């Protein structure tokens, strides 16, 4: 007698795991960037660079 | 005198903290100076008692 195609089922589970990373910014150089107070020579001037 | 020393303010910072009974605002700003004419530029008196 013949054969049938057999087939098997898996199951999986998916684990999870995260990671994570830091960096910081020091209060002096705050407002140097967004700060839109500098208003003619301090837009272009090194320090902000 | 009429003048005597040289002076520099900087910019305003903020600090927030929070806490239970409200919130902390504490606001700083830095400033320097410097005296610049060879000599002195000031003095005492010792006017009453």
């Amino acid at each position: 007698p013949a054969d049938q195609p057999v087939h098997n089922y898996m199951i999986k589970r998916l684990d999870r795991r995260s990671l994570n990373a830091a960096f910081s910014i020091a209060v002096e150089a705050l407002g140097l960037i967004s700060g839109e107070n500098l208003d003619g020579t301090h837009i272009s001037s090194a320090m902000r660079l | 005198e009429k003048a005597s020393e040289s002076y520099f303010m900087g910019q305003m910072q903020v600090a927030r903290t929070e806490s239970g009974g409200g919130l902390h605002l504490q606001l700083t700003q830095p400033r320097a100076n410097v005296d610049l004419g060879v000599g002195f530029t000031a003095a005492y008196a010792a006017a009453a008692l």
